């Protein structure tokens, strides 16, 4: 679990990553993220089969 | 008094939610796409009339 805080978050870097089999948003509409604000961000890793 | 009343209950009514994400349109409209915010707005426009 990795807590993100107090900086500037530009998701263009997660097109530029990897062609990505998944991308879902529930609360969110993934072509508006750049335009909201937020109070803390949580990111969780993990390996999971296909 | 009564006119009062029914004018504050009616202003008071504006921040219900009525199991909506949110009771503020323009947050529905920023945070969402077209086609997934007419669910939403639903409930409010019954709500309100």
């Amino acid at each position: 679990r990795k807590r993100i805080s107090n900086c500037v978050a530009d998701y263009s870097v997660i097109y530029n990553f990897a062609p990505f089999f998944a991308f879902k948003c529930y609360g969110v509409s993934p072509t508006k993220l750049n335009d909201l604000c937020f109070t803390n961000v949580y990111a969780d890793s993990f390996v999971i089969r296909g | 008094n009564h006119n009062a009343q029914a004018l504050n209950t009616l202003v008071k009514q504006l921040s219900s939610k009525f199991g909506a994400i949110s009771s503020v349109l323009n947050d529905i409209l920023s945070r969402l796409d077209p086609p997934e915010a007419e669910v939403q707005i639903d409930r409010l426009i019954t709500g309100r009339l």
